[PDB]
């Protein structure tokens, strides 16, 4: 899969 | 319900403690309690809500993928399917809880672009997670619900936020992932990531050092995906 | 209770799946269910039980330490204390559950040295975890309960197991940690680690390559602690 | 604190 937004 | 007796401020305080202790289930429960107090969330509080549920559902999704992979390779008794179903139901429960909070009543009370975009992005994300495990009659409706939320968020962000705004950037990143992974629209994913990146690049000159750091971080994540996709 | 309707073999199968999915709470619940079927546990099954609860309590202990540290630095409202207490109570609950399984009825049905030492080591460990958070009137009794379990385990292991046996080695490692961290007996800790290491070293020549690997791994952990302690 | 036994 593709990386989505991580935690800040 | 269970958090009804605790002060809002205490729930927020404990959410922060739970984060430090990496107790994300607790953190989510505290923030659910805080939302259910009925007051709007600040920027910091919105972030706490997001962090909490992202970690919880993140673990569930990772587990689901492990089990799903085992299940597919097995295609032996019903246990793998049963356990995958269990994790799936729990995941759907968490998604439904988050979506419930957004619908009752975070989104409707969110007037400022920053808050409204944040919550609509969340709505898109949690429908997207539901879509990842969906198969039945409502699968297309789940996908369209994700799409609709992301689209409204995009429309607002384009009108009301600079192209370097971290929320706008993160929304674009996740909507592009939606296009690539869920909607079978890789060209749309690539186009969105590219245009987002380029429009942000052109606005970096307006930013302070701190804002520059945040925007360029997310820009790099867009670039990372473009590199993977091309 | 909740696992009463599931086959023993299915519970074991799901414990293994839960391990792969890093769902240690589930894993522990499945293994609790398996124990409650009333049959003795194999070597593999004992390891599954241990892994499950070690991970669960491990997370709780880490959280407790974070919160305890915050609490001590604060010495502000009651929230840190309250939340530390919450985590503490949950931890004690898990320890009590494990100790309950050992007492009803794993230990009394364990006749072979390998099984009996394994369970008594577990008993020592979970009393040790209780000791880490204890303060009240029964604190000394908790410590003595850990000590007593470890000692019985040691006595059996010395009589019935070679000095390179991984269970014997791990027992010695953890009993030495007990001495250092709980009993305020660093010299006893060092002595035990040293003698354990040396007696294992002298028996390595009897081992196959696979057994050699396992024994030397734990020996290195003993050496690591000796290095830290001296 | 001192490291106790990890998982195998």
């Amino acid at each position: 899969r593709t990386p989505s937004l991580p935690t800040p | 319900g269970a958090m009804g007796s605790m002060e809002r401020a205490s729930l927020i305080q404990k959410a922060k403690l739970a984060e430090q202790a990496e107790r994300y289930e607790d953190m989510a429960a505290f923030m659910k309690g805080a939302v259910e107090k009925g007051e709007e969330l600040s920027c910091e509080e919105r972030n706490l809500l997001s962090v909490a549920y992202k970690n919880v559902v993140g673990g569930q999704r990772a587990a689901w993928r492990v089990l799903s992979s085992i299940e597919q390779k097995s295609n032996k008794g019903p246990e793998v399917r049963e356990y995958r179903e269990k994790v799936e139901t729990e995941l759907q429960g968490v998604c439904d809880t988050v979506l419930g909070l957004l619908d009752s009543h975070l989104i409707k009370e969110a007037g400022d672009a920053e808050s409204r975009v944040f919550y609509l992005k969340m709505k898109g994300d949690y429908y997207r997670y539901l879509a990842e495990v969906a198969t039945g009659d409502d699968k297309k409706r789940i996908i369209d619900s994700a799409r609709s939320a992301y689209q409204e968020a995009m429309d607002i962000s384009k009108k009301e936020m600079p192209p370097t705004n971290p929320i706008r950037l993160g929304l674009a990143l996740n909507f592009s992932v939606f296009h690539y992974e869920i909607a079978n629209s890789p060209e749309e994913a690539i186009s969105l990531a590219k245009t987002t990146f380029d429009e942000a690049m052109a606005d970096l000159h307006t930013l302070s050092e701190d804002s520059y750091k945040d925007s360029t971080l997310i820009m790099q994540l867009l670039q990372d995906n473009l590199t993977l996709w091309t």
